[PDB]
RNA sequence: GCGGCCCCCUGGACGAAGACUGACGCUCAGGUGCGAAAGCGUGGGGAGCAAACAGGAUUAGAUACCCUGGUAGUCCACGCCGUAAACGAUGUCGACUUGGAGGUUGUGCCCUUGAGGCGUGGCUUCCGGAGCUAACGCGUUAAGUCGACCGCCUGGGGAGUA
């Protein structure tokens, strides 16, 4: 529910809140918690690689089970909680013999409601199986690319795919982007949209509210100089060039998609 | 709305016979019966301004029957108040 | 060529032109005239005897096809809706059943705004 | 003329395709109540038998399809 | 407006049957309906000009009917 | 207890799947104490215009008193069903035999 | 303001025969609520049409009518706006006062013995009687004869403007 902060501080003139009160209020399941230590954008040789990341709250990575290749043995939500690493509520899922699980929350998920996998499941939100099985036109999550992967597709808040057309042994998904792609028919999908569908309407109000998420400051190419950015120099805001990337490369407009062995699959470019 | 098994059950309970339909405790109460009733379906749809005016009816024809019942006597207004839960 | 023995007149009258095509009966086309390109430019290729003209002119271009036998399929108002239909007997053909075509939406796609 | 849907009174159905065949012109078109003769009461309900025998393919939207 | 021609005739019968149909069924009189839109208030004032002509029509007549011209 | 008179089509290469069918809709109509009135079986029927190619079709008529909720079930599985389509859900009152 | 068909939830109206409450009624300044289309905000959707805009014609000019294209918008959800020739230019409630021809929806009796006849109610379109009106016209659904309550008007422009 989208809460706007009274403006007692600028800076929190406009701030905009997403709160759930669903979700649970404790402390996490410890026996799913890992070690997730941060980066800051630095690879083996210890050069950034991807600039404007760094610094942010701790956080401890959740073992989501995206493959959910437990068939049969029905299973309940039992409650809903916070994710850092995500941008979905993740919900604890407690099976039949007694093993509990994580998934991705979708849109209709609530505590007590039933959900379980395999061929033998049927078509409900929550329900995932295999798209051989799930009737044409409709809207999927957590779909996957290769047979037992683990689910690539629609992962985000709020996100879906559609089942445009089966075709034999293969499905035509319209993805997110516009794109209309080929998968095998054999690839589990998660029926339903996923939760926490308000995650655009938040805004952060100030710069430390981005800050503690690790995000860096970025410099713009124009403020810089010419040796550090193609852009740089001038005595007084000048541009004067094409707009490319700090390594050269032209920016606004230039396509740099180049696979040549996984364009079979894509029937249609994004719109 | 009402159906003649629900609405033939608080006829028997507030009328002083088991035939009187129509004294005051009875219409008031035969009212707070849909007014009761009506707001499940107006917490889910809020859109419904067509049927809603005739809830703002049953509304104040309560109203008006009350307080003619309670000039006319007050115990008896005094007592199916509270019988009911009302007046707030 | 083929010498197709069974085909299709598919006339689209309107209130500027009028296009004939013969076709076979799977919807592969053989041959068209229409008005305004058989010397009829202008005010005149509306006129139901530009119809006629282009129905000779398509009854022509078959004539390798050897057809004898035709469905007329009128399809759009306009005056090249009759006088084009009895073009195709002064050819010869043997007209086997008369259809007609003609889109009318069921209160869908909305018309363009009223002219001044 | 008017005689049919008012003697022998009834409310119509869907069903009997046989009677319905009787008030569609060679289109598919429902033929209007002032060259037939039912009442208004009864077209209504001769309106909606129709509409509700398209939806089951027991009678053709139109001529052509 | 489907027509088959049938078996023996002459061709400006058969023709002149189909022609029959369109009319029949109105197809011509439809089309030129739909070319353009007409403004939601503009049919109803037409519609109810075309029952008030007709009305008024109906009663000229015969208020013209009980009347010896000459 | 309102009652019904729900009539659908079947694939016409699936009319051996409809005695099946018929008897299991029939039993969960009947297991929530749901009455039945006309279980006229029509039989294999032309149909006036081409619903996704499919010139033929078998119909089934039910005539079903059941409670309000029991039926909301008996549509999803003619929807998630691919050998029942254009199913038709009618709401009426009374009476039986007729149209064959 | 509402036009395909189906289901779920739901408001009002009318009719026949009864039973019941026993003046519980009418109007209403402030107040509250609903309120076409265009318009605004956030998030979607976009086939057709189309303000703005571009080109072609007409013209003395044509930043318009005509033509070829076309964005906002029209569509959906939630909020805001609160105005129209929002019009029967006619406030709501009640009583009384000659007729005719129809529409639509109920009900009663009798040769429904056969597309019948005779009544009584609700809504509604057209013509006209007395009466009213400056005239046009209204004319049992009054602009007729009256009763209660409210709103508004007091020469034109300036102005529904500062
Ligand atoms: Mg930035
Ligand atoms: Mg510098
Ligand atoms: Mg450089
Ligand atoms: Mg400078
Ligand atoms: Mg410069
Ligand atoms: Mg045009
Ligand atoms: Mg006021
Ligand atoms: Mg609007
Ligand atoms: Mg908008
Ligand atoms: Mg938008
Ligand atoms: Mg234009
Ligand atoms: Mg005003
Ligand atoms: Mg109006
Ligand atoms: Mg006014
Ligand atoms: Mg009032
Ligand atoms: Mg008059
Ligand atoms: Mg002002
Ligand atoms: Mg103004």
């Amino acid at each position: 529910a989208v809460v706007k902060c009274k403006p007692t501080s600028p800076g929190r003139r406009h701030v905009v809140k997403v709160v759930n009160p669903e979700l649970h209020k404790g402390k996490p399941f410890a026996p799913l918690l890992e070690k997730n230590s941060k980066s800051g954008g630095r690879n083996n040789n210890g050069r950034i690689t991807t600039r404007h990341i760094g610094g942010g709250h701790k956080q401890a990575y959740r073992i989501v089970d995206f493959k959910r290749n437990k068939d049969g043995i029905p299973a309940v939500v039992e409650r809903l909680e916070y994710d850092p690493n995500r941008s979905a509520n993740i919900a604890l899922v407690l099976y039949k013999d007694g093993e509990r699980r994580y998934i991705l929350a979708p849109k209709g998920l609530k505590a007590g409601d039933q959900i379980q996998s395999g061929v033998d499941a049927a078509i409900k939100p929550g329900n995932t199986l295999p798209m051989r099985n799930i009737p044409v036109g409709s809207t999927v999550h957590n779909v996957e690319m290769k047979p037992g992967k683990g689910g690539q597709l629609a992962r985000s808040a709020g996100t879906y795919v559609q089942i445009v057309a089966r075709d034999g042994a293969y499905v035509t998904l319209r993805l997110r982007s516009g794109e209309m792609r080929k998968v095998e028919a054999d690839c589990r999908a998660t029926l339903g949209e996923v939760g926490n569908a308000e995650h655009m309407l938040r805004v952060l109000g100030k710069a430390g509210a981005a800050r503690w998420r690790g995000v860096r400051p970025t410099v713009r190419g124009t403020a810089m100089n010419p040796v550090d950015h193609p852009h740089g120099g001038g005595e007084g805001r000048n541009f004067g060039k094409h707009p490319v990337t700090p390594w050269g490369v032209q920016t606004k407009g230039k396509k740099t998609r180049s696979n040549k062995r996984t364009d079979k699959f894509i029937v249609r470019r994004r719109s | 709305s009402l159906s003649t098994e629900a609405t033939a059950k608080i006829v028997s309970e507030f009328g002083r016979d088991a035939n009187d339909t129509g004294s005051t405790e009875v219409q008031v109460a035969l009212l707070t019966a849909q007014i009761n009733h009506l707001q499940g379906h107006f917490a889910e749809h809020k859109k419904d301004h067509h049927s809603r005016r005739g809830l703002l009816r049953m509304v104040s024809q309560r109203r008006k029957l009350l307080d003619y019942l309670k000039r006319k006597d007050v115990a008896r207004y005094t007592q199916l108040i509270e019988r009911l839960g009302l007046r707030r | 060529r083929k010498q197709v023995s069974d085909g299709v007149a598919h006339i689209h009258a309107s209130f500027n032109n009028t296009i004939v095509t013969i076709t076979d009966r799977q919807g592969n086309a053989l041959g068209w005239a229409t008005a305004g390109g058989s010397g009829f430019r202008g005010s005149r290729k509306s006129t139901p005897f530009a119809a006629q003209v282009a129905a000779e002119r398509c009854a022509d271009a078959v004539k390798e096809y050897g057809i004898k036998n035709l469905e007329v399929m009128v399809k759009g108002p306009g005056p090249g809706r009759e006088s084009t239909i009895r073009a195709l007997n002064a050819a010869g053909f043997r007209i086997t059943n008369i259809t007609d075509v003609t889109p009318i939406p069921h209160n869908g796609c909305r018309p363009p705004k009223k002219r001044r | 003329f008017c005689r049919f849907t008012a003697e022998g009174v009834q409310e119509i159905d869907y069903k009997d395709i046989a009677t319905l065949k009787n008030y569609i012109t060679e289109s598919g078109k429902i033929v209007p109540s002032r060259i037939t003769g039912t009442r208004a009461k009864y077209q209504r309900q001769l309106a909606r038998a129709i509409k509700r025998a398209r939806y089951l393919s027991l009678l053709p939207y139109t001529d052509r399809h | 407006p489907v027509i088959k021609v049938r078996e023996n005739e002459p061709f400006d019968v058969a023709l002149r049957r189909f022609k029959r149909s369109c009319e029949k069924a109105g197809v011509l009189a439809e089309v030129r309906r739909r070319e353009f839109y007409e403004k939601p208030t503009t049919e109803r004032k037409r519609a109810k000009a075309s029952a008030v002509k007709r009305h008024a029509k109906k009663l000229a007549r015969e208020n013209a009917r009980r009347t010896r011209l000459y | 207890m309102r009652h019904y008179e729900i009539v659908f089509m079947v694939h016409p290469d699936q009319s051996e799947q409809v005695p099946g069918m018929i008897e299991r809709y029939t039993a969960a109509i009947t297991g929530a104490e749901g009455k039945i009135h006309r279980l006229e079986d029509w039989g294999r029927r032309q149909l006036a215009y081409p619903i996704n190619k499919l010139h033929k079709a078998h119909y089934v008529l039910m005539n079903v008193e059941a409670p309000q909720e029991v039926i909301d079930e008996l549509e999803t599985t003619f929807r998630f069903n691919d050998a029942v389509i254009r199913s038709m859900v009618m709401r009426t009152k009374h009476a039986v035999t007729e149209a064959s």
